[PDB]
């Protein structure tokens, strides 16, 4: 059923899997009309789908137009999701194809469950874990293909960059999510530590710097100190 | 009126006919059932003294021939059977009046009761849902399972109820995901009514019959046949306004009938709660909504 902690490690087998986050596809920014009403004007989106074993990123981009003329966008989000989410399975050679995927948000099962009738050997599971792949468009070459986009496309990242040349995927997605965790405590802060030194670059294929060993672990030690100070400033502790 | 005698009663045991129920004594000479309206489908059913647990029970209807009950000491059941002969059966059962060893079937003439859960209910219907073909009545007890129970384990003792599921390519049409999903029609009107069922008669017969089976025996399969043959109306954007106005007239006299105890086991929260307050047809159950929220207004 439901992934957690006590079955992690399950995250970095050979089974293949997919992780979908949704929190990304319908995005809105809220405003006044001359009337004084509000409304509400779409941006584009992102499905954030990602092998956690390769770093392997399939991100769809969700361009505004496929919201033009539909009612009840919020519920259509989780539906366009598990409509791409599924095309994509498709568009993979059977030895590529998930055995499983997991969704961040158990509002998606009963979506993916439906679109994926197809394929009924891929288990859709939930999870318990809190993952912070809401903060993906704090991830500057991301944000930036997403807002860019003029139609709907697909780009193919790697989350991981090169990491995996020298950690294991265990390790690899545990600093992601500590990345990810701290853009989502305190952007500014998490941008600062990770550029504040300009002797160290981003490569053009890659989407983090170009950090030694020793660098990684100062940059890891700098996310955990910026996470424990919110959360004293947020409860006051 | 026909008549449903009994050779005797050997062990103590409720007997049930249809919404009557009668204690009977172990030995107590009592040789059966009279004056059964002709016209309907009844159930004649049983819980033994001794173990009220496994109520089982016959389905048939008097004018496909001549039935009585018989304990079998071996399987230790009271048993319907046909007798043939058709003089024996006429001698046989006018005796047993002469003596007035038979209950009464009690009908009240005001009380539509039976006539209002068993409106659609067809014995030939019965029949391919309770699969015995050398017999022309139908067993069904509290332990049996459905076919869609099995297939999540003997077919021959299984309740071929038509099989529902709202997460099945019968249910969703490729590229009508989420159409199909949120409004069931397609799966009521062309899958359910036009493909299988035929007409809403055949289907209304399958409701009321999954209701029947889950009151008198407590069959849980039949419980969720029942409530999944409702949930597929209620979540239909469209459907016959003939259909609507029926179903709050069905679901009405089974809320009525159930016993005030078993509405804990016998109600599902979820679906009444969908059916009644937030489905599509939230607002058309008028009937079944007022006589749900003044007798069980705990469950919503």
């Amino acid at each position: 059923g439901a992934m957690n902690s006590s079955n992690y490690a399950e995250l970095f087998n050979n089974d293949i899997k997919l992780f979908v986050d949704d929190t990304n596809v319908y995005r809105v920014t809220v405003h006044k009309t001359f009337e004084g009403n509000v409304a509400t004007k779409a941006i584009n989106g992102c499905i954030f789908t990602l092998n956690p074993k390769t770093g392997h990123l399939f991100l769809k981009i969700i361009h505004t137009s496929v919201w033009a003329g539909q009612k009840r966008l919020s519920q259509l989000a989780k539906w366009k999701t598990a409509e791409e989410v599924s095309a994509l399975v498709r568009s993979l050679p059977k030895e590529e194809q998930p055995k499983q995927i997991i969704v961040t948000r158990k509002a998606m099962l009963d979506p993916l469950e439906v679109h994926m009738l197809d394929f009924p050997n891929i288990a859709i599971r939930p999870t318990e874990l809190r993952l912070p792949f809401s903060a993906a468009m704090s991830i500057d070459k991301l944000s930036d293909v997403v807002m860019k986009a003029t139609e709907p496309q697909m780009v193919l990242f790697n989350i991981y960059d090169d990491w995996l040349d020298r950690i294991s995927s265990y390790t690899a997605f545990s600093r992601l999510t500590l990345l990810l965790r701290a853009l989502k405590t305190n952007e500014e802060s998490a941008k600062m530590i990770l550029l504040s030194d300009p002797t160290i670059t981003i490569k053009s294929y890659h989407l983090w710097p170009s950090f030694t060993d020793e660098q990684w672990i100062t940059i890891e030690s700098q996310m955990r100190d910026l996470i424990l100070t919110e959360y004293g400033r947020k409860y006051n502790v | 009126m026909n008549t449903v005698p009994f050779t005797s009663a050997p062990i103590e045991v409720t007997i049930g006919i249809d919404q009557y129920s009668f204690n009977v004594k172990e030995n107590q000479p009592f040789h059966g059932i009279k004056d059964i309206p002709i016209g309907h489908v009844h159930v004649i059913h049983f819980q033994h003294a001794d173990n009220s647990s496994m109520r089982y029970g016959y389905w048939f209807d008097c004018r496909m021939g001549n039935f009585y009950i018989q304990y079998d000491p071996k399987d230790g059941l009271y048993k319907m059977m046909e007798e043939r002969d058709g003089a024996k059966f006429e001698n046989i059962v006018h005796n047993f009046k002469e003596r007035q060893m038979m209950v009464s079937y009690p009908k009240i003439d005001e009380d539509d009761t039976w006539y209002n859960l068993t409106e659609f209910v067809q014995m030939d219907k019965i029949r391919k849902i309770v699969r015995k073909d050398e017999n022309q009545f139908s067993y069904v007890d509290s332990s049996m399972t459905t076919v869609q129970e099995n297939e999540l384990s003997d077919p021959a003792h299984s309740l071929n109820y038509t099989v529902i599921n709202f997460k099945s390519r019968e249910a969703i049409r490729p590229g009508h995901e989420m159409e199909d999903f949120l409004d069931k029609s397609y799966y009521l009107n062309t899958v359910m009514l036009q493909g299988i069922f035929k007409n809403s008669s055949n289907y209304f017969g399958e409701l009321q019959f999954a209701f029947l089976n889950a009151m008198f025996f407590g069959n849980y399969g039949s419980s969720l046949q029942w409530h999944a043959m409702i949930e597929l109306i209620c979540s239909s954007a469209t459907v016959p306004k003939h259909m609507l106005d029926k179903l709050d007239e069905i679901l009405y006299y089974q809320i009525k009938t159930l016993p005030e105890q078993y509405s804990d086991i016998l109600l599902n929260e979820r679906v009444w709660n969908i059916c009644l307050y937030s489905s599509f047809q939230k607002n058309s159950l008028h009937n079944t909504e007022k006589i749900m929220e003044n007798k069980y207004p705990e469950l919503l």
